[PDB]
């Protein structure tokens, strides 16, 4: 058997350096293929838009110190981007990933029933 | 045990064929030989009794 | 060589597409059989006392 | 046809232009102009100009290069040394 | 079971009235016993003719002409 | 939207009802209310109800069209919206409709008329019957949706049937007879932008000049949702219009770019984008389809309304008066007219026109 | 610009002929709605063991193509959509999209208990609790799995609700 | 209108449509061969029409398999 | 008595291996009838 | 009136002859559709379409209107063009092929020396409008079937021709009157039989019916060409491809059964005598028995298409090359040197009378 586009094979890297530089170059096929996204999924955004989401999530996990937890956010980046480019997710859920998004006092919520 | 509901089709199709068949060859058939029978319109239609 | 056919009879088979006619004849057949059907709703299929339905 | 029009002025030209729509410390930008240190990019930042550098001349960037460039006369050189026009379809040549 | 005779003896023993009924509903001529009306007014038959197949011996009669539920 | 449309789980009508909520807000949610929305099957409704049945109020869709109303009932849980067969010239239905609602709704509304129905009927004598008969039923909130230009004394019969219609409906349910004046909406199959983006569009040199302030339907949609379920916006009067001005011009020459018809310099003259025609013409035209067509066409009315612009009245609420900032146009006029793109498909590289890319086009629309 | 409306008019479903005009867009009524019901072209969705049973409808002892009814590939010639199986979150943006494509009139028809309300899968993270959630839903048919008689007669249910149909004279009176 | 070569206006963009040009600028020759053969009653116009007809038809085909193979040099990697 | 149970005798055995048993004639006949219709067709198309 | 309303049929005669004509032609495709379902009915034991109509006589009715009377799937209104060219050039084409079909003698529309070949030229065109429907679409299916059907026609078209070309040879006539004249005394099924099964065969991949459905195939492209046509489009294809059935069973029956000439000369004369030929009503009869004859061979084929759709498999198309260029053509070939030979041999070469 031979694997999908885009498939990268499975290893646990035991170097942050080198996780680092695989961190990295993910980050830039994000980058470049951003203008692939809005035209498969037919965004009704920029593509620097979509570039600044991408910038976000990577920032997210910036100050993530352990190894083992760098390995699993890793792949699981590498397989959400084996996703978007081979166009596998519905248009549905990449249009819904852009809808995501101040908070009431004491008493707004108290009226309300509060959470 | 011949199926008989199944036959229905068939023939209409077979009297399908047949109306085309029997105007056509009624109709021109009398068309020719109502305009070989003279020069003019009281001729063709009518028909003399001798 | 090993074969228990001659070329021509090997060849009629072939040609005049013996088997393909015995496939016609046999759906022929069921042509002139009594088909299975049943006029629903004016007849109903078989049930049994331990059918599951309606509570 | 299938060769490069590029010159050092020109793609020098471009990649400044294209590098001042960032938010840089300074619009002053020559060859020996550093990333980190004169116009103040930290990982993410050099990289997405990295990749608006692309866009802008149709090149795409090697991950050991990528990873280990430090100046913007280093980018001109790898435009100018990687540049290739895309290929046209069998009508656009002959015709 | 799918032969004219067959329709042409149930079309007999029924009548017209009947038949044309059984003509615009049932989709088929048939004939049988009554055995039996329901409290809301169908009619109920068995059919003794050695021709019917297994699942056919018991059709009922509807009230309506036009539609049956 | 939102999560939770009410400020509290507990609501007393002004018919004294008490109405408890229960839920976060989902489809599983109550908010305790019984809404009637007339004319739901319709654009406007389609939006309403389903604003009011995703948080769990119960609503009541009169219909006279029984394939319309299908769709309808996708929007709520089981249970939460109801239809009922009506007619307004059937006093019956109309009162089953409003029976235990607690809030009603007239979105009926036309600026045709037709072998049955006058303007007169559906904009006068519909919303008075339908006032009326809220009243006699003890419901707490009635909310009526004229036009933008309501006028009692205006040269434009739809403008005029509006402009009364606001007054019948107070004379009839009271002073506390809740008016919306929407302005032009744009939204998915919005017949403002409808018109605007069909091709053969006959007489546009005289029809596309008229001057409106264009609001998002969801936002109206929205801002109903709003009033139904805040009784401080009882007895008021809201004008529901974007910032911006445009004239149908604009936006037609607008969306001619987007739609990428200009791609070449011939098709859109020999397609029938333009097609001038004298005034009278148009009067006979329109004057001659109204009693050969089936279907609504551009009647004799909106040929006279094409001159008469949008004016707002300054003595109306706004959606400030909501707690609600208006929609820009310019960030939503590519993603309704999306679909009418002509090629796309990914075929080398979408243009997709952001909030800015679309000011720019219209100054470059604006520059002859 | 004063008006006056009548009060006692029936409803659509309830109103007699009165004129020609009444019997002659009813006239063009039935004889669409004839044809519609007798033309009951459905569209192969079956997701799961309810597919089995309508299936067996097909099958020589039932035969619904002797009741003109023909399963069809492609939405564009289908006009009912038989929803024969569990819906998954997986699924229903392509089953929304499948159901977007079927050119006017289109009936849906919900067959099984998962379709209906999620079934034996009604408590599953991946399963959604009814397809009345995603498309509009003309008739259910009750049963794990129905019978092929049970959907028949939710097939005949439809039929009767299609042949009640006034669409042209909606227009004449209603319009 | 001939004269300023208005055909060259008339010609398609593509390799193909070169080859469409061709077709109909022959078959024009063709209708003129038919045109005074049926008017002299020759049949020796006649034989000359099914000769050009033939072989227009088979420059044709290679002038086709020519393209074909152009197009399959392009797409020469086939790594599949 | 109480249970469904094989009959004391056993039920009679049924046809289970495959039975397609060849049929028509063998395939030189099928030829020579071939032949010999061509033979006679060319003679009618010839007296015609 | 009287005279002027009595002249005036005359003067729309045979506008009548053409709706008369047209008409019966759809009553045959009409209800051929009906009795394929029936036919595949009961050999597959059940009954088909028996409750649209008095046992099932309205199904074809029933499958027309209720398509005429649903939404036509367009982008836009304007896009007419696309989806409607190519259903039109299918129909028309095939349409075009019946008027040189003579009912009896010289009861055809079109008679000419070159009928053969207008008959074979008409039906190349609709070849043509079936790939238009694959006009640089985006449905993967209809683009996938677009292929399939050039695939087809290549392997059709040269043996299928060289057929019919055969059979006007043996008559020396490209006139399908005077081929059908040809068979008084021999039917051509008897000298080519091998011939009467590779025009059949042919007809089968012509019509892109099964075992030849690969345009078609359900199983493979949902509805091949058909998976975006809908409402009216969708019917003028359907209602071509079945034309088509019936114009290629019809042929059959011309090029090897003697077309409209009687099974037995002895039953004809029998038949015949009862009527006067003074009166218009033998004509009539006449017209009935002959396109009777006609009518009885071509419904035996028809019920052929149907046949082999229940009993054989579908072939790929790959497969189908393979069989028409290194199987059928050789052997079309050999017939075309072999048949001269045979009659200049025997001094019988064949002329126009
Ligand atoms: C005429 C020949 C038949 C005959 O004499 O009468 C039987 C036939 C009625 O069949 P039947 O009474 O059911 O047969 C007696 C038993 O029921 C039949 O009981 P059974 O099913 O047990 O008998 C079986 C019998 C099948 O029954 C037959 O014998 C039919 C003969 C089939 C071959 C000839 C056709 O034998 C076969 O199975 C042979 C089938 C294999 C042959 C395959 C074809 C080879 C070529 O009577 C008629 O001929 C008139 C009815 C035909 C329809 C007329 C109206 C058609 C509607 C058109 C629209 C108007
Ligand atoms: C529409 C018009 C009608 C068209 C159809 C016309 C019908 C007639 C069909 C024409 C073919 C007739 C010729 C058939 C005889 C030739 C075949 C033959 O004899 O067999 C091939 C033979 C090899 O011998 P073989 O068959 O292999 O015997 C050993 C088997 N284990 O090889 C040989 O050595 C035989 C060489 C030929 C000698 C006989 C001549
Ligand atoms: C060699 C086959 C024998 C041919 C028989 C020819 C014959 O008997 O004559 C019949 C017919 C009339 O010719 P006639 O001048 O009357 O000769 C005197 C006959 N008593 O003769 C004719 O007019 C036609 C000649 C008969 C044509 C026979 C064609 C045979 C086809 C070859 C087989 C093809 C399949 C392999
Ligand atoms: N750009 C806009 O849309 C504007 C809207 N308005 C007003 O807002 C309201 C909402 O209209 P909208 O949703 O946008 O578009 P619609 O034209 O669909 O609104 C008409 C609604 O009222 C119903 N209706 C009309 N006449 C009758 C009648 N005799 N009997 C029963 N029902 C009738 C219709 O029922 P059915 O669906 O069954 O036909 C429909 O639901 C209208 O009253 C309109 O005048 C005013 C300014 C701008
Ligand atoms: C033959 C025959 O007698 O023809 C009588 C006809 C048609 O008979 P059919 O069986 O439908 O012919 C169909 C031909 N097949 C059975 C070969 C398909 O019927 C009448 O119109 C009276
Ligand atoms: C008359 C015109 C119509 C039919 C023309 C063509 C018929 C087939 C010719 C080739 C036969 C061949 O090649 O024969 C080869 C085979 C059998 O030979 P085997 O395998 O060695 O037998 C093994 C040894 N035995 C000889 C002891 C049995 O025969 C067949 O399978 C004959 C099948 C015919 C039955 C169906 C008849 C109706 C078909 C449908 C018609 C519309
Ligand atoms: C071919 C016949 C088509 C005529 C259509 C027609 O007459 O319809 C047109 C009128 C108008 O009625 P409407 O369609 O409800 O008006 C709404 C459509 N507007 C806004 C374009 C006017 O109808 C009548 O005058 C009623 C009598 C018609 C009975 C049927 C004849
Ligand atoms: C060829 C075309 C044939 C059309 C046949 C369909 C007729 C139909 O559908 O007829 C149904 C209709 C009416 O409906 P009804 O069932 O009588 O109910 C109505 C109840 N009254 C009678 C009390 C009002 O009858 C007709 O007015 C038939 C007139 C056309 C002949
Ligand atoms: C011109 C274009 C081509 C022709 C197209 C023809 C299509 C076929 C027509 C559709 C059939 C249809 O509609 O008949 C089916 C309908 C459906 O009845 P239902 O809905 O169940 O209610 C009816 C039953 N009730 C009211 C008790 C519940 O029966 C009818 O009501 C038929 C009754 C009227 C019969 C009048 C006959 C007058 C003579 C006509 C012949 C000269
Ligand atoms: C073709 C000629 C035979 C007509 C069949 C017929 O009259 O069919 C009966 C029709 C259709 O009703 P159905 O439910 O499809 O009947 C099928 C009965 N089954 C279910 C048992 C199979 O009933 C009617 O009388 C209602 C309509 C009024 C008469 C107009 C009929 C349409 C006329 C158009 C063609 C002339
Ligand atoms: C192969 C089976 C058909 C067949 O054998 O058909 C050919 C034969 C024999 O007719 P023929 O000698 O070709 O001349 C035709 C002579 N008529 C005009 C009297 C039919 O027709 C039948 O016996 C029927
Ligand atoms: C000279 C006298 C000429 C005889 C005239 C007839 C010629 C026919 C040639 C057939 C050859 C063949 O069937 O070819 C088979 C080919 C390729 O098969 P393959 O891959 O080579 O395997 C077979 C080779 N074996 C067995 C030696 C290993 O494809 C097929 O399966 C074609 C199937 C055609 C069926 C069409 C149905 C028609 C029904 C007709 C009802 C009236
Ligand atoms: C006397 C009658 C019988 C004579 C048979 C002679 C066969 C010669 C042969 O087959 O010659 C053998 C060669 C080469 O064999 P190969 O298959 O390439 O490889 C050989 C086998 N290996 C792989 C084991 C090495 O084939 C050819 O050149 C085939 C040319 C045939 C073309 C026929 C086209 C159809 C025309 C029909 C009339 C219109
Ligand atoms: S309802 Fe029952 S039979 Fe139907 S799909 Fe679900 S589990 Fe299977």
């Amino acid at each position: 058997t031979n694997p999908t586009a885009f498939a990268q094979t499975t290893r646990y890297v035991k170097d942050s350096t080198e996780m680092r530089t695989l961190v990295l170059n993910l980050y830039r096929r994000y980058l470049r293929h951003s203008r692939g996204f809005v035209n498969n999924y037919n965004l009704d955004i920029p593509a620097s838009q979509v570039r600044t989401k991408i910038r976000q999530e990577f920032e997210r996990q910036r100050f993530v110190k352990d190894l083992p937890l760098k390995n699993v956010l890793y792949m699981k980046a590498q397989m959400e981007f084996q996703e978007l480019v081979n166009f596998w997710k519905q248009q549905c859920h990449v249009m819904q990933y852009f809808e995501s998004i101040k908070g009431d006092s004491f008493v707004q919520k108290f009226l309300k029933g509060a959470q | 045990m011949i199926p008989f509901e199944a036959l229905i089709p068939y023939a209409i199709m077979f009297a399908g064929f047949c109306l085309g068949g029997g105007v056509m060859n009624s109709a021109i058939t009398a068309d020719i030989t109502k305009r070989a029978r003279g020069p003019n319109q009281e001729i063709k239609r009518n028909v003399g009794e001798d | 060589e090993e074969s228990s056919e001659s070329a021509l009879s090997k060849a009629t088979k072939w040609y005049l597409l013996s088997e393909i006619f015995r496939g016609l004849y046999i759906t022929l057949e069921m042509y002139f059989r009594a088909p299975y059907t049943i006029y629903y709703p004016f007849e109903k299929g078989p049930v049994s006392p331990r059918f599951r339905g309606e509570h | 046809q299938s060769a490069s029009t590029l010159t050092k002025e020109d793609v020098l030209t471009r990649s400044v232009s294209v590098l001042r729509g960032f938010e840089v410390k300074t619009k002053d930008i020559d060859l020996q102009t550093t990333f980190v240190q004169d116009l103040g990019m930290d990982s993410l930042d050099l990289n997405d100009a990295l990749v608006a550098l692309e866009e802008e001349f149709d090149v795409v960037f090697d991950d050991k290069t990528a990873n280990e460039i430090k100046t913007v006369g280093e980018v001109v050189d790898f435009v100018l040394a990687n540049y290739l026009p895309t290929e046209q379809s069998i009508n656009h040549t002959i015709r | 079971s799918s032969s004219i005779q067959r329709t042409l003896r149930n079309l007999w023993k029924n009548g017209f009235k009947k038949s044309f009924k059984q003509l615009q509903g049932y989709n088929d001529i048939k004939s049988g016993r009554l055995v039996g009306t329901d409290s809301f007014g169908n009619k109920f038959y068995e059919v003794d003719d050695p021709v019917e197949i297994h699942m056919r011996t018991r059709f009922v009669e509807y009230t309506g002409f036009w539609r049956q539920d | 939207v939102s999560t939770f449309p009410l400020k509290s789980d507990i609501n007393i009508t002004k018919s004294g009802k008490t109405l408890l909520s229960v839920g976060q807000g989902g489809r599983s949610s109550r908010t305790g209310f019984t809404a009637t929305v007339f004319g739901g099957t319709g654009f406007l409704g389609r939006v309403v109800v389903s604003k009011l049945a995703k948080h769990g109020t119960n609503v009541v869709v009169p219909f006279r069209n029984d394939r319309a109303r299908r769709q309808l009932k996708v929007n709520g849980d089981l249970g939460v919206v109801n239809f009922v067969e009506f007619d307004i010239r059937n006093l019956k239905s109309i009162e089953d409709s409003v029976k235990y609602s607690d809030i009603v709704i007239n979105l009926i509304g036309t600026e045709h008329f037709s072998k049955n129905f006058s303007i007169e009927d559906v904009n006068i004598g519909a919303a008075e019957r339908i006032a009326k008969a809220a009243k006699e039923a003890g419901v707490s909130r009635l909310i009526h949706v004229s036009s933008y230009n309501a006028n009692p004394s205006s040269s434009s019969d739809f403008y005029a049937t509006k402009g009364i219609g606001e007054q019948v409906v107070r004379d009839n349910f009271g002073p506390d007879a809740t008016i919306v004046r929407p302005a032009p909406m744009y939204f998915r199959n919005s017949p403002f932008l409808n018109e605007l983006l069909q091709i053969k569009a006959l007489g546009g040199n005289v029809i596309f000049k008229k001057e409106v302030y264009p609001v998002h339907a969801l936002q109206v949609g929205e801002a109903i949702e709003r009033i139904a379920f805040d009784d401080a916006t009882a007895g008021q009067t809201y004008e529901l219009f974007g910032k911006e001005r445009y004239s149908k011009k604009e936006l037609r020459e607008m969306i001619k770019h987007i739609i990428h018809i200009g791609q070449r310099g011939y098709y859109p003259y020999s397609a029938g984008f333009y097609l001038p025609a004298p005034e009278p013409f148009l009067y006979a035209f329109a004057l001659i389809r109204q009693y050969i067509s089936s279907q609504p066409r551009f009647n004799v009315d909106q040929l006279k309304r094409s001159h008469i612009n949008q004016e707002i009245d300054q003595s109306a609420k706004t959606f400030t008066d909501l707690g609600m900032v208006p929609d820009e146009l310019s960030e939503y006029l590519y993603r309704y007219v999306k679909p009418h793109i002509s090629y796309t498909s990914q075929t080398q590289n979408r243009t997709v026109y952001s909030k800015e890319d679309i000011e720019k086009l219209r100054d470059y629309v604006n520059t002859p | 610009y004063s008006s006056d409306l009548p009060t006692d008019i029936p409803v659509l479903s309830k109103r007699p002929h009165t004129n020609l005009l009444d019997y002659t867009f009813t006239t063009f009524d039935k004889m669409k709605n004839w044809a519609r019901k007798s033309s009951f072209w459905p569209m192969t969705f079956g997701l799961a063991c309810c597919a089995v049973e309508m299936m067996h409808v097909s099958a020589p002892r039932y035969d619904q193509d002797r009741l003109g009814i023909i399963f069809r590939a492609s939405p564009r010639q289908s006009d009912i959509m038989i929803v024969a199986g569990t819906v998954t979150n997986k699924m229903a943006p392509a089953l929304r999209q499948v159901y977007d494509q079927m050119p006017y009139p289109r009936w849906v028809i919900s067959m099984g208990s998962c379709a209906n309300g999620g079934g034996y899968y009604h408590y599953s993270y991946s399963v959604v609790r009814g397809v009345d959630r995603i498309v509009p839903v003309d008739i259910y048919v009750p049963g794990c799995p129905p019978t092929s008689e049970a959907l028949m007669y939710g097939v005949f249910q439809l039929q009767k609700k299609m042949m009640d149909g006034q669409t042209h004279r909606m227009w004449y009176r209603s319009y | 209108m001939d004269l300023i070569l208005l055909m060259l206006v008339a010609v398609g963009l593509n390799i193909i449509d070169i080859y469409i040009m061709i077709e109909i600028l022959i078959m024009g020759c063709t209708v003129n061969t038919i045109y005074s053969a049926s008017l002299d009653n020759d049949m020796i116009g006649l034989i000359y029409s099914l000769i050009q007809i033939i072989i227009a038809g088979v420059e044709s085909a290679i002038g086709l398999s020519i393209l074909v193979n152009y197009n399959r040099i392009r797409n020469s990697e086939e790594i599949e | 008595a109480t249970q469904d149970l094989p009959p004391i005798s056993g039920y009679a055995p049924i046809q289970w291996k495959r039975n397609l048993p060849s049929r028509g004639f063998r395939p030189v006949i099928w030829f020579l009838g071939l032949c010999t219709a061509t033979g006679y067709g060319f003679y009618q198309i010839s007296l015609a | 009136m009287l005279n002027n309303l009595f002249d005036f049929i005359e003067y729309i005669e045979y506008w009548l002859i053409i709706v008369a004509f047209v008409a019966s032609v759809l009553i045959v495709v009409a209800y051929l559709t009906v009795a394929e379902r029936k036919t595949m009915g009961y050999m597959q034991r059940r009954l088909g379409p028996n409750a649209v109509g008095y046992y099932g006589v309205l199904m074809a009715v029933a499958d027309a209107l209720k398509l005429l009377s649903k939404e036509i799937v367009l982008p836009h209104n304007g896009d007419i063009i696309y989806v409607m060219s190519g259903p039109l050039i299918s129909l028309f084409s095939v349409l075009l092929s019946w008027a040189v079909i003579p009912f009896g003698p010289g009861l055809s529309l079109l008679d000419s020396e070159y009928s053969i070949i207008y008959l074979l030229a008409s039906g190349s065109i609709g070849v043509f409008g079936t790939v238009i429907v694959g006009w640089m679409s985006n449905s993967k299916y209809t683009v996938l079937a677009t292929v399939r059907t050039t695939a087809q026609l290549i392997s059709y078209e040269l043996v299928l021709t060289t057929v019919v070309f055969i059979i006007a040879l043996i008559v020396s006539s490209l006139n399908i009157n005077v081929i059908i004249e040809s068979q008084y005394n021999i039917w051509y099924i008897i000298p080519f039989f091998p011939l009467c099964l590779i025009f059949f065969i042919s007809a089968l991949a012509e019509t892109a019916r099964p075992p030849f459905d690969n345009v078609e195939a359900e199983s493979e492209l949902v509805s091949g060409h058909m998976t975006e046509l809908s409402a009216s489009p969708f019917v003028i294809f359907f209602l071509s491809e079945y034309c088509s059935m019936v114009l290629m069973s019809t042929l059959t029956a011309i090029f090897f059964f003697g077309g409209y000439l009687p099974f037995s000369n002895t039953i004809h004369h029998l038949i015949l005598n009862l009527f006067d030929q003074h009166s218009i009503y033998y004509f009539i009869i006449e017209g009935i028995l002959l396109s009777g004859y006609l009518a009885i061979k071509a419904n035996f084929f028809m019920f052929s298409f149907v046949w082999i759709r229940a009993a054989a498999p579908r072939l790929r198309y790959d497969l189908l090359i393979l069989f028409c260029w290194y199987v059928l053509l050789p052997i079309v070939f050999a017939i075309v040197v072999f048949a001269p030979g045979i009659l200049y041999c025997f001094d019988a070469l064949p002329v126009i009378i």
